[PDB]
């Protein structure tokens, strides 16, 4: 009915809409660091394979 | 109806696994209790007929 | 400048930090009474007018390092390293204090120790600090990172879950700290003690219902954040693989609750982590896999939350990704084995129990031709392992319960499937008691064995 509460509820859900895409977004690159270190890792092996 | 949130998979495992067993559970009563009646209706026949 | 705001824009460190903002600090009221020098109050006064009218910490960083290390109070300390986070985070202020601490060590080293005094708050406050400055890639220290591991202190604080700011703020700063490969070895070694925090955080949001709001979290940002920092926290650890074997072979009874806590929640982020655990921990990477996906599907069920979650997907893709792809190792896990080799193995062994392939009718029919050696030699000795276990070990127990439903399941199954099984427990001797296990207690077991009996009982009258 007011707008104060409108205000405090879109001023809460837009906030917590952004912490929670930010802190659902650290883990793409979070996991992607490791998949890029076993990617490297399993190259890194592939060529070592037929080095040796 | 419970004033906590909606569960869609935990109402639909506990319900699909009380029928499971109440399905098996009917067809294994309604074929011993068909079997039990044909031996019992023919056992007084049989004895009745010897 | 330009630090990461990692554990800076959360509500739990600025309402710790409020409660030092509020009160106020006279540095030449504490250098003139012999606590502190003069150059030392004098550019901890000027820091503060840097911070509004910036927006050089580097010049002013050695002063306050040497009154904050000469210094034994906790509100000077505390207001001099919230000023010094909060000018150091900023990208418009204090360029120049970021460098400087990334150029000389020794300002790192001896800032990390001064942590741990006087209260808990300025403990995290340099803690987050020194963990700003050693998450980049200038300084590496991993002997600050076990020697805080290893203090009494920071496990005290963090080990209190009646304030969620110091455990979120413990908790994401090991966290933080956790994301680098080096650190991880360091962190792993000392993971046993604020191993339980974890999964203690975890059970206290699962035990909240969905009818009220619980003051921690039931559904709320900081419950949401603790239990996501704790499931990216095991979830950092759980990358490597001796250490996810390690720690679902130790924790697997404490882990098992992270399938029911992503089911009770409906946020993606904790049952996101929770489904990337098993599904990272159910890799074939990881030494041991076949023990720890048949001991969390069997003792966790994940197959079958896997397969309602599977139905229910979530708005990212990497969940349904992480579950799809985790739900064909689980479910093509238990089918890739053969089914002699387990079920000799599991009638062998002398224990039986449930599996996705042991209630099938075509394991028993592929094995029944197989098993038929001796007459029947390997159902007499399964119907002799029930009954011995029957006759020694008597019903209305656990061990024997689980041994003599899968007996009796399998039982019923491979005498239901030929009709030439019957002749072996005739002459044997375990027909009799199963016509008296069904009378027991255990009435599944019972209606198993009620199955077992009347699939014999079908094949001598039609």
């Amino acid at each position: 009915l007011t707008p104060n509460q409108v205000n405090d509820e879109l001023n809460k859900m837009q906030a917590f809409i952004r912490k929670e895409a930010e802190e659902k977004a650290k883990e793409i690159q979070l996991k992607a660091d490791q998949e890029y270190e076993i990617e490297k890792t399993n190259i890194v092996r592939n060529e070592t394979n037929n080095i040796d | 109806v419970p004033p906590s949130g909606s569960v869609i998979d935990d109402y639909v495992r506990n319900a699909s696994y009380l029928e499971e067993r109440l399905i098996q559970m009917e067809d294994a009563t309604d074929q011993i209790e068909v079997q039990k009646n044909d031996l019992e209706q023919y056992r007084f026949i049989l004895q009745s007929g010897d | 400048m330009g630090a990461t705001k990692i554990l800076m824009d959360s509500t739990h460190f600025n309402e710790i930090r409020s409660i030092i903002r509020s009160r106020s600090v006279a540095w030449d009221a504490l250098a003139r009474s012999e606590e502190l020098s003069e150059i030392d109050a004098s550019t901890a006064k000027a820091l503060e007018s840097i911070l509004v009218k910036k927006n050089v910490n580097g010049k002013t960083l050695i002063p306050l390092i040497h009154l904050l290390s000469t210094s034994d109070n906790e509100d000077c300390k505390k207001s001099v390293q919230n000023l010094i986070a909060e000018l150091l985070s900023s990208d418009k202020y204090g360029d120049d204090t970021v460098k400087f601490f990334q150029e000389d060590p020794k300002q790192l080293e001896q800032l990390f120790d001064v942590s741990l005094k006087g209260d808990f708050q300025t403990v995290l406050i340099s803690g987050f600090n020194v963990v700003s400055l050693l998450v980049q890639n200038g300084l590496h220290n991993v002997k600050l990172v076990e020697k805080l591991l290893k203090n009494n202190n920071l496990i005290n604080i963090l080990q209190n879950i009646e304030q969620m700011d110091t455990c979120y703020v413990c908790i994401r700063l090991l966290q933080e700290l956790a994301v680098i490969p080096e650190y991880r070895d360091v962190i792993w070694l000392h993971e046993k003690k604020f191993m339980p925090t974890l999964f203690k955080i975890l059970q206290r949001a699962t035990d909240s219902q969905l009818a009220t709001r619980i003051v921690a979290t039931n559904s709320n940002h900081l419950g949401i954040q603790l239990q996501y920092h704790s499931l990216l926290l095991i979830w950092l650890l759980t990358f490597n693989p001796v250490f996810a074997n390690e720690l679902v072979q130790k924790y697997l009874s404490d882990f098992l609750d992270l399938l029911k806590l992503v089911k009770i929640t409906i946020k993606e982020k904790v049952s996101r982590l929770c489904i990337s655990i098993i599904l990272q921990c159910c890799s074939t990477r990881v030494k041991q896999h076949k023990k720890v996906i048949k001991q969390l599907l069997l003792l966790g069920n994940a197959l079958p939350t896997v397969q309602s979650l599977s139905e229910r997907k979530y708005s990212d893709e990497e969940l349904r990704q992480d579950i799809s792809n985790l739900k064909e190792i689980l479910e093509n896990e238990y089918q890739e084995l053969t089914s002699f080799d387990e079920y000799v193995a599991e009638l062998d062994s002398k224990l039986l129990c449930w599996s996705p392939p042991h209630v099938d009718n075509g394991f028993w029919s592929d094995n029944i031709d197989e098993f038929k050696k001796d007459n029947y030699k390997i159902f007499r000795q399964l119907i002799e392992l029930l009954q011995a276990k029957v006759r020694n070990g008597d019903v209305n127990a656990k061990q024997e319960k689980i041994i003599i439903q899968v007996a009796l399941n399998d039982i019923t199954h491979v005498v239901e499937l030929l009709p030439e099984s019957i002749d072996v427990l005739d002459k044997t001797g375990g027909k009799a008691d199963i016509m008296e296990l069904l009378n027991h207690s255990d009435s599944r077991v019972k209606y198993e064995a009620l199955k077992a009996t009347q699939a014999i009982i079908g094949y001598t009258f039609k």
